[PDB]
């Protein structure tokens, strides 16, 4: 798998590692989840989320 | 906004509204606790009041946070004389930080590359307390609308474009408000509302101002 298909299954950001593997990544206020694809809050109120 | 629908409390917690001599004359978006992004033509110099956590401007919902603007940074290339609606983006420094919560939350801003990729998804949300009809009064409760991305040629039937795009409609009072794209339940800023007039809508491409935004809105 690579970034050019389905954003490498990365929820937010995808980058190609030096061994033909996807390195998923997230924006400020989020961290990479246990599944190595999804993005979860790293602070109480991260950007761009509805909390209600 | 015309032909949209009523927003839900805390559905667009990055949305803010600008108050001057008249209430709700423009919109904006929360970049961070101390910074707002909006359209340059909304911001004259006069006393601006930013209101976050706003839902209905008539009712006191105990979610609102009013702030004074102490610094206005219109983009260096913006010139009211000449175009007026090109490089149509500004930043507002608030007097006191916003207290972030469920009703007051910033909008995510990706890098130049992904902001554009998100734009090309083809569907973004626009919102504000602009006019409900063409010459109708300003909205009481926050309105939102899903507007599709329009191609180069189709829109050109009317743009500096490089830093602008078309979709749709946004109306008077919505200017400066967010065009937002939702990716897997997280919303990213993909444009600023420039104008609609005939309530396609014309928008500023956020992608080309990301670095400028991040730089000027650095918290220290
Ligand atoms: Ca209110």
């Amino acid at each position: 798998v690579t970034c050019n298909i389905k954003n490498g299954r990365c929820e937010q950001f995808c980058k190609n590692s030096a061994d033909n593997k996807v390195v998923c990544s997230c924006t400020e206020g989020y961290r990479l989840a246990e599944n190595q694809k999804s993005c979860e809050p790293a602070v109480p109120f991260p950007c761009g989320r509805v909390s209600v | 906004v015309v032909g949209g629908e009523d927003a839900k409390p805390g559905q667009f917690p990055w949305q803010v509204v600008l108050n001057g001599k008249v209430d709700a004359f423009c919109g904006g978006s929360i970049v961070n606790e101390k910074w707002i992004v909006t359209a340059a033509h909304c911001v004259t110099g006069v006393k601006i009041t930013v209101v976050a956590g706003e839902h209905n401007i008539e009712e006191t919902e105990h979610t609102e946070q009013k702030r004074n603007v102490i610094r206005i940074i219109p983009h260096h290339n913006y010139n009211a004389a000449i175009n007026k609606y090109n490089h149509d983006i500004a930043l507002l420094e608030l007097d006191e930080p916003l207290v972030l919560n469920s009703y007051v939350t910033p909008i995510c801003i990706a890098d130049k590359e992904y902001t554009n990729i998100f734009l090309k998804f083809g569907s973004g949300y626009v919102s504000g307390w602009g006019r409900v009809f063409h010459k109708g009064r300003s909205a009481l409760v926050l309105q939102y609308l899903r507007v599709p991305l329009v191609d180069r040629a189709t829109c050109l039937r009317s743009t500096i474009y490089n830093n602008m795009f078309c979709a749709g409609d946004s109306c008077q009072g919505d200017a400066g408000g967010p065009h937002v794209t939702e990716v897997e339940g997280t919303s990213f800023l993909t444009g600023i509302i420039s104008w609609g007039e005939e309530c396609y809508g014309i928008y500023t491409k956020v992608s080309r101002y990301v670095n400028w935004i991040k730089e000027k809105t650095k918290l220290t």
